[PDB]
This record gives structure tokens, sequence and C-alpha cells, in this order.
């Protein structure tokens, strides 16, 4: 999924946010591994994405 | 002259009181209330609590 740079944090077992509650949830006991990467260059457009 | 029975009597109730007093005791947490624990913390560190 694509997120807000300041939404990165939300990511994680247990946290209380507007993503985390709504649109995707994390486990308690949840094993692995989150990879976040900057897509200005893809995911951004001059007249708004 | 009956201090035996009654120093028998004096360490049981005592032991219980002892036993209930330790509900009260935060051990090195912010609160001794569980709930007070459940519902001001995330579950990451309430879980620590």
């Amino acid at each position: 999924f694509v997120i807000r740079g300041n939404e990165v944090s939300q990511i994680a077992p247990g946290q209380t946010g507007n993503i985390a509650d709504y649109n995707y949830k994390l486990p308690d006991d949840f094993t692995g591994c989150v990879i976040a990467w900057n897509s200005n260059k893809l995911d951004s457009k001059v007249g708004g994405n | 002259a009956l201090g035996k029975l009654q120093d028998v009597v004096n360490h049981n109730a005592q032991a219980l009181n002892t036993l209930v007093k330790q509900l009260s005791s935060k051990f090195g947490a912010i609160s001794s209330v569980l709930n007070d624990i459940l519902s001001r913390l995330d579950p990451p560190e309430a879980e620590v609590q």
C-alpha cells in the first residue's frame, strides 16, 4: 500500500491511528518485516496525485 | 497464657492481609489497577505493564 510520510510509525502492532484502525490493522503477535521507501518520483504529480 | 494459639491466628490473618496489601503495589509499573493500564496505554507497552 501507499501511505504518508508521517504514518509509517502507525504500521506497527498495537498502534492507535486512522489508517491503523480503519485501513490496515496489524495483530499484536505479528512477525515479519515492514519495508517503507519514498515514492515521490513515481507516485506523485505536480497537479496532485 | 494462650499466646501460642493466638499467635497462629495472628500469623494467618496477617499473611492474608499482606497478600491483599500486595495488590496495592505498583511493582515498578505506572499503576496498580489493570483497568487504568488497559484504558491508558497501547498494547505494546500495556503488555509490559
